[PDB]
């Protein structure tokens, strides 16, 4: 507060590594510094204070590039942190670093601004239990359920719907919990920027002249290193603000989180630092430790965030993606095997893990109906290869209905989603969490063993079962009697 | 130039791998802190902000664009290598040329296993369209077989 | 009345002062400049545009005035049909196709002609009779000399006799 | 490096050997289901030979 | 100095010049050798970071000109057989045909122990052979 203002001169510029020099005394680090001088920039330059070289003299980090840049240049520091503007007012627009409305869509016209930086909630402000996110979906509600708080590992990348995926969940939090969303794209291609950003504009979970469900903060690749490093705390801060003080339960999506970390790779090499195993910066756990960190559920609200995990050389012991599977509480994993086969979401229910899967947490019977689905799928994968092998009549009675059953669970387990109504032209379904433990211990006794196996083919809930299993009928029995006129 | 007047160009790197290589020489004489490699901290963004250039502008700035074809070399068919993983990372797809292709008789030798286009069907004509949607079923059938 | 762009930003829908400038042009690529210069103004094309660019293809007297090779007005109006109709979603009308047609009864490719007969058949509902008659005239006339195809092809060629240069 | 492309000559090389003995298991499973028949018409032939 | 004589019978003279170099690698390797003593931070593997720059300087001499035509033979060695080293790799773009031997090959009692599938030429067109 007391360096609002305060004049610095530049000292030094190698790269997009800056020294400012301040006849006062540095300000505290991770202050905001702006470039008076554009004399010939097209852009603003802004510089983040990283070290303290001397009383005087301060390391700092360029968000922009540094070009035409001149010793002795005046620099004044912002008077704090980097600000970024927090609020109703945020939905349905693109920010970056700096959180400056980069989709030219007319003022922000924020009422408030929050600091990048902000300390982690203290051990005293965690929740007092565990609480199940309710997604509406029944693959990820029943096997691989969230928590309020947690940190889910987006696995598949692109050709299985994963932009998809993440529009349905946008959707359904603001439908059934009544929180919002914040998409955080690091190091993300800016053609895929555009896409994913028409995409929910076209799905409405972007209404220009309504109101939206979602903030989209972007860094790109194009930006230098010091920008793809903070693009995901301002997007964290931007969810925080929702969190407390309007006590909500908001979704933190990040593209990816292995981006962030290359990101502060760079950022480390650049001051010089020896990097540690592999080649990534000494301060990696730290690093990922004061971003995961500030993901948590309160007592005032809570951030459940989505980040999509990339392994880098298919190594899964790799100090990135192991370091960042120690903060996940859950992991979805997307395969293109079953988006081949018609199932949607493309999801593989036994590659996927979570947590709270316990009793401790969840109910006891949600608890024993996700274990038997899990039994039974694993049991129809045996049965699949041994008549595979040897073939179908092979089979005991047993293992007949077992195969019946498993193959409904399959079917059963696709969904089709509110998003894309538009173009696959059919209703979506969202399911309650009762529900579907219902329809699965439902369908695992075998009350519905009568029903045919397509009535479950992209089906939300059980009723919706049998409303296509009567239409399935009566369309047959038309057919028939047709057939039998002539 | 073209771009920004409409019109459509198309911008081949042949090839990338000497670029990374002059850049680490320039870097490692100044005195830069070396990264994986012996490459410096500035190596992917210089290849991104390389890359990032070519983009197809909206119809409101002319419609023109820039089609990027970066060329890498890969030694003993490592695509492990920092700058291959980093140029990977970046484009929009890759066409992978493999040896024993070109040595059988497979010329071009490209690799449809390893290749792909992110891009997709979106970037085919409707007749282009039309057939290779089936063309690509009957070839993953026939691999399938093979 | 108002239109937006794929973002959602209104554009120019006063396109005249274009086509006149259009209908100003004498060899027929400087027309597509003035496409190119509407586009970067945030003016798209109306189906208006692409009919006078047509229309000035046809009526101009080369692509450029220094001969270009291989040049072929056909393909050019083709290309510009094919813009308007995948990359901006405009219908081609009657007069877009009847241009096409004159084209290709002015240039003697009575092939062409049949081509373009059955697509104006197919969905213009009719295509002049005038220009049937010419293109049927040019057919005739290509008969009577031999030419209906090039000489090459009828040239009986046995399995050694293919010389694949 | 070297030691890092033998590792990957290596697996490739098990990779071919896996493949081939996929290949191998099917040709013999083929066999055993097309000479499955016998299971049907055996157990008849030899009745006075008791 | 080598290819300085070599130089002066291809454009004095302008007659057609053999060049044999044996070892073009033991270039690459006192550069490297100097390199730590001149300041320079070495590269990856351990090669001064003017590897390829070094080269081609020297490479770009060895061509045939207006005035005369030098056919140049280079003996290139592979340390410890690794092939992507980057001395070996960087030598590759700077010919017009490469002969790798295999010590595989040469095992088993065939010389030249030339391994065919990892040569190539660039007068392997129809046009410039029959």
């Amino acid at each position: 507060a007391d360096h609002k203002g305060r004049v610095g001169h530049v000292s030094q510029v190698i790269g997009a590594v800056v020294d400012v020099h301040f006849a006062d005394g540095v300000p505290p680090v991770l202050t905001a510094l702006d470039v008076v001088d554009k004399l010939g920039r097209d852009e603003p330059l802004t510089l983040e204070i990283v070290q303290h070289l001397d009383a005087h003299t301060g390391r700092c980090i360029a968000m922009q590039t540094t070009d035409l840049l001149k010793l002795k240049a005046k620099v004044v520091s912002t008077g704090g942190n980097i600000s970024v503007p927090v609020g109703r007012e945020t939905l349905g627009r693109i920010f970056n670093v700096l959180g400056d409305a980069i989709d030219q869509r007319g003022p922000v016209g924020e009422k408030l601004r929050m600091p990048i930086h902000a300390v982690a909630p203290k051990l005293a402000d965690q929740a007092a239990e565990d609480a199940v996110l309710t997604t509406g979906i029944k693959v990820i509600d029943l096997i691989l359920p969230y928590c309020k708080g947690g940190k889910i590992g987006l696995f598949g990348g692109a050709g299985v719907g994963k932009t998809v995926i993440i529009m349905e969940l946008i959707n359904n939090v603001a439908k059934g919990h009544g929180g919002f969303s914040v998409f955080a794209g690091v190091g993300e291609r800016t053609r895929e920027g555009t896409d994913l950003y028409l995409e929910m504009m076209q799905s409405k979970v972007i209404d220009l002249k309504g109101e939206s469900k979602c903030v989209l903060v972007y860094g790109q690749m194009n930006e230098p290193p010091g920008a793809r490093a903070r693009v995901a705390q301002s997007a964290l801060t931007m969810a925080e603000y929702f969190r407390d003080v309007e006590g909500q339960d908001v979704l933190l999506f990040i593209d990816n989180i292995f981006r962030f970390t290359q990101a502060n790779s760079e950022v480390s090499a650049l001051l010089g630092r020896i990097p540690a195993a592999v080649g990534y910066q000494p301060t990696l756990a730290e690093d990922l430790g004061q971003l995961q960190e500030r993901i948590t559920s309160t007592t005032k609200g809570s951030i459940t965030s989505v980040q999509a995990v990339y392994v880098p050389a298919d190594d899964i012991t790799d100090p990135a993606p192991a370091t960042t599977f120690s903060h996940l509480d859950a992991t979805t994993v997307l395969d293109r095997a079953v988006a081949e086969s018609g199932i949607y979401p493309a999801v593989n229910p036994l590659e996927c893990a979570s947590r709270i899967m316990d009793p401790d947490v969840i109910s006891v019977d949600h608890y024993n109906v996700a274990q038997d689905v899990v039994q039974m799928l694993t049991k129809y994968r045996e049965l699949q290869d041994i008549i595979a092998v040897l073939g179908i009549d092979e089979l005991s009675e047993e293992d007949k209905l077992i195969v019946d059953r498993a193959r409904k669970l399959v079917k059963f387990l696709s969904q089709p989603f509110q998003v894309a109504e538009v173009f696959t032209g059919m209703t979506g379904h969202y399911v309650q969490l009762d529900d579907t433990i219902d329809s699965f211990s439902g369908l695992l006794m075998g009350t519905y063993d009568q029903v045919p196996e397509m009535a479950f083919y992209m089906v939300g809930g059980i009723n919706s079962v049998l409303e296509k299993a009567k239409k399935m009928a009566e369309e047959a029995a038309e057919l028939e009697k047709m057939r039998r006129a002539r | 130039y073209f771009m920004n007047r409409g019109r459509h160009c198309l911008c081949v790197y042949d090839d990338l791998s000497k670029q990374a290589v002059a850049y680490r020489q320039i870097s490692l004489l100044l005195r830069r802190p070396p990264g994986r490699e012996a490459y410096p901290g500035d190596v992917f963004y210089l290849h991104s902000r390389l890359l990032e250039r070519a983009a197809m502008l909206s119809p409101g700035k002319g419609g023109g664009s820039v089609t990027a074809l970066p060329i890498v070399e890969t030694l003993s068919n490592d695509v492990t290598a920092y700058i291959v993983t980093n140029v990977i990372s970046i484009t929009d797809g890759q066409i992978y040329l493999d040896t024993k292709l070109f040595t059988g008789g497979q010329r071009p030798a490209v690799n449809i296993g390893l290749s792909v286009s992110r891009v997709g069907s979106s970037a085919q004509n409707a007749a282009m369209k039309g057939v290779a949607g089936k063309l690509k079923g009957i070839l993953a059938e026939y691999r399938k077989l093979a | 009345a108002k239109k937006y762009d794929l973002f959602g930003y209104e554009v120019d829908t006063n396109t005249a002062p274009w086509i006149e400038k259009i209908k100003k042009c004498k060899y027929y690529d400087e027309a597509g400049e003035v496409l190119v210069n509407m586009n970067v103004s945030n003016c798209p094309p109306d189906i208006a545009t692409y009919n006078a660019t047509l229309q000035c293809i046809y009526q101009s007297p080369s692509k450029q005035s220094t001969p270009v090779d291989n040049e072929s007005k056909f393909c050019a109006m083709m290309d510009l049909l094919e813009e308007m109709q995948h990359r901006n979603r405009l219908k081609p009308n009657e007069e877009s196709w009847t241009w096409v047609m004159k084209e290709c009864v002015k240039s003697g490719q009575f092939r062409l002609g049949y081509c373009i007969q059955q697509v104006m058949e197919t969905e213009c509902k009719g295509c002049p009779a005038d220009l049937v008659k010419a293109n049927e005239a040019n057919a005739q006339k290509a008969k009577t000399e031999g030419k209906e195809h090039p000489g090459h092809l009828s040239q009986q060629a046995g399995l050694f006799d293919v010389k694949v240069e | 490096s070297g030691k890092l492309r033998l590792y990957k000559e290596k697996l490739e090389g098990y990779n071919r050997f896996y493949s081939i003995v996929k290949t191998i298991k099917m040709v013999t499973l083929a066999k055993y289901r097309a000479a499955q028949g016998r299971i049907r018409t055996r157990d008849f032939s030899l009745r006075y030979t008791e």
